[PDB]
């Protein structure tokens, strides 16, 4: 329920070995920008910004 | 600015050319992993069925000392009379794909004596690759044959060797020369009527013979009339494009071709879920609508043998389809979300 | 030339490569009777590459 992604599309590469901050950086210049992290709840969020 | 100053180029933002070939290169790609052994001819004009039988009729090949013999029921009116030693015929064919050694067969159509029951002389095969020689004895001396269609390759009648089932490489100049070896009972010999060295397609289609994949007909209507006989090109081939990739669901999918023929079994099958294949049929533009939407577009097509003729053997199937400038356009989002209030439009021009 | 040309024989050379450095043993064995006494008379054997 975190989770909302503002374009949703398939990914064409294999991010096999990359640090997990930069693949989600990658996700969210592919997508619309979205803000990423860990909450206070200990929840993993990735969401529209502002 | 109402408009560009000098417009170069204009492409849409609807549609997305997802799929293309328009050179030998791009055929290549899109055909994926096809083996030296398949029967289809990538060119600079398109890919075509390659030529997979070499149906010579009788007045065609190369004579020397053979006998001029007429009768209705022979193609043409005509066939040749091997009559005596050291008397010939021979055939000049390129194969445009490696003929597997297994699969080659001389199909002739051939009869002793004008029907009669004494036999003709001992007939050897002599087959050429770039000045390797191959030769075999199919017909025994002491043999008379119906008039039919027989594979002197793969069965001897009488003799005592048959084809030694070597490969036949792509461009390979290949001379076969049939000789009366011996001496004639029967003052006609063997007369033969039409030669066919073909490629059995025994690979292809899953019958264990040639009959499965041509037509061999034995009846002219008796009048000096030509033959359907074994065609010159395979019937169908069912070609699998490399599929077609995208990042975002395509809905419809639209396709445009170059073609020489669009008859018969012609069609393009497409498909979204890499199973269920829409079929567009007989023609060189289409549109299909996908049942849901979804990423990756999967292309079958179908090319096939043509053509009708009373003029010459064979009567069917004598010309291929040949398909050159092939473009698959799909129906994907180019113009895209990016950020709050900013869109981003990814226009593609081709090479 | 036995490897790529036949007369009245049954196969030929499938043509596969050598390896360098590859032990090559070449058999020629008579598989039949003979109807000369003498038979099929090998004076000089000579596998090689064409080049
Ligand atoms: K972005
Ligand atoms: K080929
Ligand atoms: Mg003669
Ligand atoms: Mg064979
Ligand atoms: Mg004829
Ligand atoms: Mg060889």
């Amino acid at each position: 329920a975190n989770i909302t992604v503002g374009d949703d599309q398939e990914l064409t590469r294999s991010y096999q070995g990359d640090p997990v901050e930069n693949a989600l950086r990658d996700f969210a210049f592919k997508s619309t920008n979205e803000d990423f992290g860990v909450g206070d709840d200990l929840e993993f969020f990735f969401q529209p910004r502002e | 600015d109402t408009t560009l100053g000098n417009e170069l180029a204009n492409t849409s933002l609807e549609e997305i050319l997802i799929q293309s070939a328009s050179s030998v290169s791009a055929w290549n790609t899109i055909l994926g992993t096809l083996a030296s052994t398949y029967p289809l001819v990538v060119s600079s004009s398109g890919i075509r069925p390659a030529q997979t039988a070499w149906t010579t009729e009788s007045d065609n090949l190369a004579q020397s000392g053979t006998a001029l013999v007429t009768v209705g029921d022979y193609s043409n009116g005509e066939a040749e009379g091997l009559d005596s030693p050291g008397d010939t015929l021979e055939l000049s064919f390129t194969p445009e794909h490696d003929i597997p050694g297994e699969e080659f067969a001389l199909w002739c159509r051939i009869e002793t004596d004008l029907g009669g029951t004494d036999p003709g002389p001992e007939i050897t095969v002599t087959l050429d690759i770039d000045g390797d020689t191959y030769s075999w004895v199919p017909i025994g001396t002491n043999t008379a044959l119906g008039l039919n269609w027989y594979d002197l390759a793969n069965n001897t009648f009488g003799g005592s060797s048959t084809y030694p089932d070597t490969d036949i490489p792509e461009g390979s100049t290949v001379t076969l020369s049939i000789e009366a070896t011996s001496s004639s009972v029967s003052g006609q010999g063997h007369a033969v009527d039409v030669m066919a060295p073909l490629d059995a397609l025994t690979r292809v289609t899953g019958g264990s013979d040639a009959t499965s994949a041509y037509t061999f007909d034995n009846n002219n209507g008796g009048s000096g009339g030509y033959l359907d006989g074994p065609e010159l090109y395979p019937d169908q081939l069912i070609l699998s494009l490399e599929t077609a990739t995208t990042r975002r669901n395509v809905s419809e999918a639209r396709f445009t071709l170059t073609a020489n023929d669009t008859s018969g079994n012609f069609y393009v099958e497409l498909a979204n879920d890499g199973s269920t294949f829409n079929r567009v049929n007989n023609a060189t533009s289409g549109s299909v609508t996908f049942a849901s939407p979804d990423t990756n577009v999967d292309t079958n097509i179908s090319l096939n043998r043509y053509g009708s003729r009373s003029t010459a053997t064979p009567q069917t199937g004598f010309n291929a389809q040949e398909i050159d400038n092939w473009e698959l356009y799909a129906d994907i989002d180019a113009v895209l979300p990016d950020d709050i209030g900013v869109t981003l439009s990814r226009a593609i021009i081709p090479p």
